[PDB]
């Protein structure tokens, strides 16, 4: 049913090599100077590679900062309830971050805090201004 | 082993009857199934009585006194079978001491063109058959291509050397009856390259697996892709090697773009990630700015001041977790890169080295069908391929030439008497002959019937050596053109002290070139004297005889020194070069199927020939021109066997016609 292991006879390679009497070198040659193509083209992009790898020398460790570790409270100060309103203004509704720029306050207190302080700090309001940007 | 043993080794299936014994035997096999096993054993023992003593008759009554009930109840099938395995050489051939000795009165006067083993066979055979039995001969000695050079102790075949094997072979009656030194053959071949150093276990067995795969390839080309006419033209073996080589360099070629295509396809998801990785951090060097300077107005702060230190802070911290993402990605894509470095595919199908070494292997091929690949047919080179007998291939240690000159004992035989016209009416035939000493001296010899054994060479040359009269038909001729006779040459050196492994029988030489790759590219070590023995093979054969002795001698030390070192490669004593396609008496070797071809052009060489009426309106005659060799025998051709079943297998034929087949009834 099928030829020996490793060799690979198609039925539609062999009508390939067999069209013309030069048509085997052909076709073999075709593959040779592509093959050369692709070497071409990977000396490049591997150049263009190193040359960017370059750029990113130092990482980011000189632009990193530490990290805060405060305890989470649950009370609002009269600050963090204004941090929050800016938060929104800026974040919209993205509750991770809003939850990381007060750094004490969580995803739930803030998630629930629109709700809560609600016609207070007129959220809605301010939520349309950040869809504006 | 048993009664069924004999069977096989009579070349018969010890279970059903043979298209030969249906026609023998119409009433057993159209008849009960219980007979035909009576028949069969009948048969089959009858074979067994024969082959363990082939040295004497085995006439009709010793069969039946061994055979035993109730199987000899039936004296008439008992007589009906073994008048049959007689009258097809089956049994009571070869060179037995006969109890009853042969009629003084013969009937039939049959001539036999060529004293070779197709023509000793049926000779022996007709004459055994009491038969007036005589055999022209164009050399001054028999045997034909069973050739036997001799000088002192020295000995070689320039003929056949092998016995392929005793299983179901009929040389394996032979020797019993004739004391042959069968020596066999340890294939254990060493292959030596152009260099004189011995090529590495690795390398061998790696190229010959490739070898062998490569015709496994052509098989699967030939019978799963019909791949066997090209350009309106039957597809040559050697082309259809060539197809499969070429499609493995390009598989080879196609490995190698799929995998850096692999690369190229990761170094350019690195390359755009690497961007990513750019773009940010300078976003992120912004950031830090930004926040610095944020950071700087000094508290205490309105809120806004402080929210801003605190988006940036927020911001900038998360542009850190995507950088850092990203270069954890990174990372993976820079080891996936290494990994696909590492693991390039084969750099090439096979190396210029690896290429000549494969040569070898076709060498051996072309050696084998005594012709170049590219005229083998692809379809059916190997046709013969399923009948080899099982047995390990021997040698001749005295001489193949003993068996021939066996044959002769007792036969009319006339040498240096060249048939140059078989003339064959409706009467009876004529047959004329020259001596070849001094052309002028003319025979004439008249017979009822001609078998001829002229090899397929010397039938195909043109302009013809021999003329037939009437012409043959050309159906006849046309299977001749279309039969492929090759070529294949030895070369016999002889030296006073062996100096090579006496325990390696046969050992290679790598060619330099393909051109030349059948250029004494095998030695054979196989005789008590020491003789090594060269062959030529492929396009090299032909080449070589337009070559003198001392040049192609020359060639052979050159080889033998590069392999053992110029010191102990003494001059040859005796040289002989056989040169076979000149010879005019073969003009080649043996046949070989053809491109184009078939195994049906055997059946056709063997047809006899029925000449026209001579009196229009007169009764359609009997066949008078009949055909025996080598070329004739399509499950067995080119072999010393061959050769000879086809005699066994003609005189049965004559004799049925001019004799009688009273073993029908
Ligand atoms: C181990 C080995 N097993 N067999 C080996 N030798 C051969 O089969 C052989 C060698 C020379 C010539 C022929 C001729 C009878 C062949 N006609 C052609 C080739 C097959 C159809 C056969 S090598």
């Amino acid at each position: 049913r099928k030829p020996p292991k490793g060799m690979f006879l198609s039925q539609e390679d062999v009508e390939a090599v067999s069209a013309n009497a030069t048509a085997a070198t052909t076709v073999l040659r075709q593959l040779d100077m592509e093959l050369v193509s692709v070497k071409r083209q990977i000396q490049n992009i591997k150049q263009t590679n190193s040359a960017l790898k370059e750029k990113l020398d130092g990482g980011i460790e000189p632009y990193r900062l530490p990290e805060v570790i405060q305890k989470c409270n649950a009370r609002w100060t009269t600050e963090e309830q204004l941090l929050a309103v800016q938060a929104i203004r800026k974040y919209g509704r993205d509750f991770q971050a809003i939850s990381d720029v007060i750094g004490n306050k969580s995803v739930v207190q803030v998630k629930n805090f629109f709700v809560n302080y609600r016609r207070r700090f007129n959220i809605d309001e301010v939520l349309q201004e950040w869809e504006a940007e | 082993s048993g009664v069924e043993g004999a069977a096989f080794q009579s070349r018969l299936p010890h279970d059903r009857m043979t298209s030969q014994e249906a026609a023998c035997f119409p009433d057993i096999i159209s008849g009960p199934q219980q007979t035909q096993k009576v028949f069969l054993f009948i048969r089959n023992r009858t074979l067994q009585l024969w082959l363990d003593n082939p040295k004497i008759q085995l006439t009709f009554e010793a069969t039946l006194q061994q055979l035993e009930a109730p199987y000899n109840s039936d004296t008439v099938l008992v007589h009906r079978v073994h008048s049959y395995l007689e009258r097809h050489g089956l049994i009571n051939f070869g060179i037995y001491k006969r109890i009853k000795p042969l009629p003084t009165k013969k009937t039939g006067k049959v001539i036999i063109i060529g004293s070779g083993v197709s023509g000793l066979a049926a000779a022996r055979q007709l004459q055994s058959f009491g038969m007036d039995v005589t055999l022209l001969e164009a050399r001054d000695r028999v045997g034909g291509r069973v050739a036997t050079f001799r000088k002192g102790n020295y000995v070689a075949d320039l003929g056949a050397m092998v016995v392929t094997g005793l299983g179901g072979n009929p040389m394996a009656v032979v020797s019993k009856q004739v004391n042959m030194e069968l020596a066999k053959i340890k294939q254990k071949c060493p292959l030596y390259e152009a260099n004189g150093q011995a090529v590495p276990k690795e390398k061998d067995e790696m190229v010959e697996q490739e070898f062998n795969r490569l015709l496994e390839a052509t098989s699967y080309l030939s019978h799963q892709l019909d791949f066997n006419v090209l350009n309106n033209k039957p597809v040559s073996l050697g082309q259809a090697l060539e197809v499969v080589i070429q499609l493995q360099e390009k598989h080879v070629k196609d490995e190698q773009i799929e995998h850096w295509k692999k690369i190229v396809k990761t170094q350019e998801e690195l390359k755009e990630l690497l961007n990513k990785m750019v773009n940010l951090k300078e976003k992120i060097k912004e950031l830090h700015q930004q926040y610095k300077e944020a950071s700087e107005v000094k508290p205490p702060r309105d809120i806004t001041a402080e929210f801003l230190v605190k988006s940036k802070h927020r911001d900038l911290t998360a542009l850190c977790k995507e950088y850092d993402e990203l270069a954890e990605t990174q990372g993976k894509l820079e080891e996936k890169l290494q990994e696909l470095e590492a693991n390039p595919p084969s750099d090439v199908y096979l190396s210029s080295r690896d290429r000549q070494i494969l040569d070898w292997h076709f060498a051996n091929l072309e050696f084998a069908n005594a012709t170049p690949l590219s005229t083998l047919s692809l379809k059916h080179w190997d046709q013969d391929d399923d009948f080899e007998f099982t047995g390990s291939h021997l040698t001749v240690r005295n001489g193949y030439s003993c068996v021939p000159v066996a044959l002769a004992e007792g036969l009319d035989i006339k040498l240096n008497t060249a048939v140059r016209q078989v003339r064959y009416t409706a009467s009876g035939c004529e047959v004329i002959a020259v001596n070849t000493r001094s052309t002028s001296q003319t025979f004439i010899y008249k017979c009822d019937a001609v078998l001829c054994t002229l090899p397929l060479g010397v039938l195909k040359q043109q302009p013809p050596a021999v003329q037939f009269v009437p012409p043959l038909p050309e159906w006849k001729t046309s299977a001749v053109q279309r039969m492929g006779f090759g070529n294949l040459n030895k070369v016999v050196l002889c030296f006073d002290r062996v100096f090579w492994d006496p325990s390696v029988n046969l050992f290679g030489h790598v060619g330099s070139t393909t051109a030349s790759r059948g250029e004494l590219f095998l030695f054979w070590n196989l005789y008590k004297a020491p003789i090594l023995l060269a062959l030529v093979a492929g396009e090299a054969a032909g080449i070589m005889e337009n070559i003198s002795d001392d040049v192609i001698v020359g060639r052979c030390l050159a080889i033998l020194k590069g392999i053992f070192g110029s010191s102990a490669v003494p001059q040859p004593k005796e040289t002989v070069v056989s040169r076979w396609r000149a010879d005019p008496w073969a003009r080649g070797s043996y046949s070989y199927v053809a491109a184009g071809s078939s195994g049906n052009d055997y059946d056709l060489m063997a047809q006899p020939i029925t000449p026209g009426p001579s009196i229009p309106g007169a009764p359609q005659p009997i066949p008078r021109l009949f055909f025996a060799g080598e070329h004739t025998i399509r499950n067995y051709p080119a072999t010393v066997h061959g050769a000879l079943l086809s005699g066994l297998r003609e005189a049965g034929r004559i004799a049925d016609q001019f004799l009688g087949a009273m073993y029908t009834l």
